[PDB]
């Protein structure tokens, strides 16, 4: 099958500037190569077909080109609704194969992370089980990296994360990481703590709590 | 006003079959091949096929051919794509799309996607836990506090605070499985750390599969 390397996985943009996203194939595909947009939670849309040509509809700012092997979609001046995610497509011989994806975000400055912990409720405790939560509100970019440490032992493979989308009113991120403990496990142990690491912190901080 | 017209969401049993339609109108049916696609979360797209209406003629994807089988009913308007011997790698939303008649394609005209879930959980409402403010605390500016609504099953559970009047600052997380099978979710909502006591901070939930509706009371200590 063909292989279609994509790039980059991901980028920051600011609203103005020139995006261009690139789509390698493993062998020349004659130019049969579509690229489509699609945003959090709906349909893909096609934005080119044939490598060049812009779909009936689609803002002039798109275009594509490229042949053989090599070939790239570019925005020329870049708009907020452009954010989400880009895939080109090969139609030139069965299996049709598509790229990886590029993410694509709005830039804007480093913001470290606010970090709380929350131990478990005692409500929770009676069931039979213990979840500590660790927030990391408002930063950015994206990459984080969390720590658990129960009486300094560093936990793995019990610990689950999540985040938002880039907020729409100052482009950070939240996220939140749980811990998992048997009531048991939980009562067995003292100290309780989040690390975490960031660009914005000069050094990784910790949060933590007893009991 | 060309459409594409995908089945509702279906939730499955691992190991039995599933059957997806299509409706297409405002256009030939019988000369244009109609895809279908997969998309899972973390698994960008993946082609599964395509079948031209009529003649029936189909392509595979080699990674699909046991799994994923197409027909097309002429009359009806209709395309199907019956799914196989589910596993969980198979929960995902699937596309069909109208794509190229002999010689000729000026792009793609997409159906709204149809959700699929591979699952053997039961129906469960949720509990829901405080995650109190300040652990050994009550004066740090502004606080963080929120609910954890745990263990229930299918998607999705709605979260808001004091019934709606409080909307700022707050981040509700996406659900995330857990191994139990069953799904947890998160909302935060930071506030002055002098509110703590003048104001009632209440996190509305509901699970409408299960007839589930709860309000917690969160607060330090």
């Amino acid at each position: 099958d063909i292989k279609m390397t994509q790039s980059p996985s991901s980028m920051y943009a600011s609203l103005g500037e020139r995006v261009t996203i690139t789509c390698k194939a493993s062998q020349d595909i004659n130019s049969y190569l579509s690229w489509f947009q699609q945003k959090p939670g709906k349909s893909p849309k096609t934005l080119i077909y044939r490598a060049n040509r812009l779909v009936d509809g689609v803002p002039s700012r798109f275009s594509g080109s490229g042949s053989g092997q090599d070939y790239s979609l570019t925005i020329s001046s870049l708009e907020y609704e452009d954010m989400g995610i880009y895939y080109c497509l090969q139609y030139d011989e069965f299996p049709y194969t598509f790229g990886s994806g590029t993410k694509l975000e709005i830039k804007r400055t480093v913001a470290a992370p606010s970090v709380f912990i929350f131990p478990p409720s005692d409500e929770q405790l009676k069931s039979g089980t213990a979840s500590v939560v660790c927030l990391l509100n408002n930063f950015y970019p994206r990459e984080a990296k969390v720590q658990w440490k129960v009486d300094n032992a560093l936990q793995s493979g019990n610990s689950q994360e999540s985040v938002t989308e880039q907020d729409s009113k100052d482009s950070t991120y939240s996220l939140s990481s749980t811990l998992t403990l048997s009531k048991a496990d939980y009562e067995k142990h003292k100290v309780y703590a989040c690390e975490v690491t960031h660009q914005g912190l000069s050094s990784p901080v910790t949060k933590s709590f007893n009991r | 006003q060309v459409q594409l017209q995908q089945s509702g969401a279906e939730l499955m049993k691992p190991g039995a079959s599933v059957k997806i339609s299509c409706k297409a109108t405002g256009y030939t049916f019988s000369s244009y091949w109609i895809e279908w696609v997969k998309q899972r979360p973390g698994h960008g797209l993946e082609w599964i096929g395509e079948i031209l209406p009529g003649s029936g003629s189909t392509n595979y994807n080699e990674k699909f051919k046991g799994k994923a089988t197409f027909t097309a009913d002429t009359s009806s308007n209709t395309a199907y794509m019956q799914l196989s011997s589910l596993t969980s790698e198979d929960s995902a939303v699937y596309y069909c799309a109208r794509g190229h008649s002999y010689y000729f394609y000026d792009g793609d005209y997409w159906g709204q996607g149809t959700s699929v879930t591979v699952s053997s959980a039961s129906t469960k409402g949720p509990s829901v836990f405080p995650l109190a403010p300040s652990s050994k605390s009550t004066s740090g500016g502004t606080a963080a506090l929120g609910c954890l609504v745990k263990d229930y099953f299918p998607e999705p559970v709605t979260v808001s605070w004091n019934s709606g009047a409080l909307t700022s600052g707050v981040h509700t997380f996406p659900a995330v499985l857990q191994s139990s099978g069953l799904y947890s979710l998160s909302s935060v909502v930071t506030v002055p750390s002098s509110s703590l006591g003048t104001q009632t901070y209440i996190c509305n939930v509901n699970h409408k599969p299960s007839n589930t509706k709860v309000d917690k009371k969160v607060e330090p200590k």
